């Protein structure tokens, strides 16, 4: 996270720290006491399928304290029209071998319907980004939670607003841009899979996952952060899916 | 209105103007001055739009140049006061009044529903936890 | 291109007088509706004229919020119901500053009355549209020593007119015994550069 600052511990009880073989890998969310989404692209890489862990209650890296929580990764799901290498349908849902424990510093984000989120949380100007990840872009990665406000813009606007480059990727409709464009401010590589919530009348949502950018706070540039409304269904009808015995799992999409 | 007779009469503003309405000339022979006269044809020329009374649901009109404006009680709005606040109780309207999630019905009231781990409550908008930790609020805060 | 039916709103213009603010664009639809959202640079988004065919939306009650914000607007085009052209097309307005932007309205001379050798001429109030708490706050109550109230005034054996300014809803003027005054007043914040001064108000005259 570029610009932002430190969540106070237990303030975002919602965040995963995902490791594999004990590196850190990517950042979650957690929706329920059992399920996680995070992004599909944190796992093109994995050969070790069975070394993935999902830590919850988790803030300073460098120390453990007792409100950290792990747990096996058992399955990670997701869309089959995912292209390994690019940004389109960045999303995972990933369950947990054995359910964590609903605490203080344990909670999960509320995963909105599909209607509300489109027609009402679209709206909330600001909301909030965390992660472990790079500080800076191309700089070292966080030791504490971070944690960072930034403002949703509708796809016109973004592409209005932002500086041409001859080839990137195409901003689609499972996609959406928050942020600045002034450099200051981003998410940032080691916080893909990182929630961007939204509070509404006292209640955080999850609308959105860290996915990626032209670097991390470029001059004309904005975050792009998978829209999660898009997913809804598809989400909880695989909640709702008895278990497959290999981890990995591309199931289709719608 | 110039009849032979009421004309003998001194040249009077308000006779040939406030009264009797004048053109431009009549007024301008009393104003003597044309900057004088248009400074004051401008508005006595101009019409009184709310003589249409085009503000509705119990505004109140109020004259400008080619124009009104209205004037509307707390429950209305639109230029002439014909929107209806209490007609807009619709989901994409700040969510209904909805705490969580709003659900229109054509015909009918719209109505509010809560996540799980929620319920509604009787006054048919907010919504209270119904387990210990509830998705989406922060304990050590709340 | 993107999708089938509808096209976009252009030459989104702010209406605005004494605070009652319309957003009026173009084109007429055809097979399509609109709908409006308002907000401060970092407030959230407000809906308002929900799926109007109108090709205006009053924002009044929205920016007496407080007039001293910058609002901007944007009105989408949603294809007709079924012409669901195989986010909705919108276009943003200009930005819009209430206080430093809105049209000063026609004033209204009260009354003149005669004291020996001297006049006093007094504007009415002009009521706003913004409200505190069941009534109309006036220009002077929204403005302040920011408003001034100017009066053009001459004799008829004059040769010029004069003015007279104030910071209050009234003038006292210095006037040649006998002889009959006619006035005009008008609302002025000078320190504006554009939309200074509202238009002049009717004329009036002792007779
Ligand atoms: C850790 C998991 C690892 C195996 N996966 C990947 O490296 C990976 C897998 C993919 N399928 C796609 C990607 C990928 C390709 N291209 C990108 N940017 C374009 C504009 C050049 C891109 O932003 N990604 C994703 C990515 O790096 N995510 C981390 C991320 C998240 C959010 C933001 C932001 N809001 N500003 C920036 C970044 C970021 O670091 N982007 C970059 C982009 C180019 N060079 C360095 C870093 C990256
Ligand atoms: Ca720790
Ligand atoms: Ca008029
Ligand atoms: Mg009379």
């Amino acid at each position: 996270i570029v610009g932002g600052k430190v969540c106070p511990k237990g303030e975002c009880p919602w965040q995963v720290l995902l490791l594999v073989n004990g590196a850190q890998l990517c950042g979650g969310t957690l929706i329920n006491t059992i399920w996680v989404v995070s992004a599909a692209h944190c796992f093109d890489k994995i050969k070790n399928w069975r070394n993935l862990i999902a830590v919850l209650g988790e803030h300073d890296l460098s120390e453990h304290d007792g409100d950290e929580q792990s747990r096996r990764v058992a399955q990670v799901i997701i869309p089959s029209t995912y292209v390994p290498g690019t940004t389109n349908h960045d999303i995972a849902l990933l369950r947990l071998h054995q359910p964590v424990v609903l605490t203080d510093h344990v909670v999960p984000l509320c995963l909105p319907e599909r209607t509300f989120s489109e027609r009402t949380l679209a709206f909330v100007r600001f909301s909030l980004v965390s992660g472990w990840g790079q500080l800076l872009d191309r700089g070292a990665t966080a030791l504490e939670l971070m944690v960072l406000n930034v403002p949703r813009l509708m796809t016109q606007d973004c592409l209005q607003q932002s500086r041409k480059v001859g080839d990137s990727p195409n901003i689609t409709e499972y996609m959406f841009c928050a942020g600045y464009s002034d450099g200051s401010k981003d998410s940032c590589k080691g916080d893909s899979g990182g929630p961007h919530a939204t509070h509404y009348r006292g209640t955080w949502y999850l609308t959105g996952i860290v996915s990626w950018g032209q670097g991390c706070a470029t001059v004309g540039h904005f975050g792009v952060y998978t829209r999660v409304s898009q997913y809804i269904e598809w989400l909880q009808k695989l909640m709702r899916s008895e278990p497959r015995p290999g981890v990995l799992l591309r199931a289709p999409f719608p | 209105a110039n009849a032979f007779l009421e004309e003998l009469r001194p040249g009077s503003l308000e006779r040939e103007c406030k009264e009797e309405q004048c053109s431009f000339e009549e007024a301008r022979e009393i104003f003597k001055d044309a900057e004088r006269t248009k400074l004051f044809w401008i508005s006595y020329s101009d019409g009184d739009q709310c003589a249409s009374s085009p503000c509705q649901n119990g505004g109140s009109c109020k004259d400008q140049l080619q124009s009104y404006i209205c004037f509307c009680l707390p429950a209305f709005e639109g230029r002439n006061c014909e929107t209806h606040k209490d007609d807009q109780l619709i989901c994409v309207n700040e969510n209904g009044g909805c705490e969580q999630y709003c659900s229109d019905h054509t015909g009918t009231k719209r109505s509010c529903r809560c996540h799980e781990g929620y319920s509604l409550l009787a006054d048919g908008v907010s919504c209270t936890p119904t387990v210990e930790y509830p998705c989406g609020k922060i304990p050590i805060l709340e | 291109s993107g999708t089938t039916n509808t096209v976009a709103a252009y030459n989104l213009t702010w209406k605005s007088t004494n605070f009652k603010t319309i957003l009026e664009w173009e084109p007429k639809p055809v097979n399509q509706v609109y709908t409006v959202q308002i907000s401060t640079k970092s407030g959230d988004w407000k809906s308002k004229c929900f799926y109007t065919t109108d090709t205006e939306c009053d924002l009044t009650d929205e920016i007496v919020k407080d007039v001293k914000q910058t609002y901007l607007a944007r009105v989408f085009s949603y294809p007709a119901g079924n012409v669901e052209s195989t986010e909705p097309l919108y276009e943003n307005s200009p930005e819009f500053t209430p206080y430093l932007e809105t049209n000063l309205g026609q004033p209204t001379i009260q009354s003149f009355e005669q004291v020996g050798t001297k006049v006093n001429v007094t504007v009415e109030d002009e009521r706003t549209l913004v409200r505190r708490n069941n009534t109309f706050l006036s220009l002077r109550d929204v403005f302040g020593k920011d408003l001034i109230y100017t009066l053009y005034y001459w004799k008829s054996s004059s040769s010029g007119k004069k003015t007279a300014k104030t910071n209050t809803n009234e003038f006292l003027i210095d006037v040649d015994k006998g002889e009959n005054y006619c006035f005009s007043v008008q609302a002025v914040i000078p320190s504006r550069t554009v939309n200074r001064k509202s238009t002049d108000s009717p004329v009036e005259c002792m007779g």
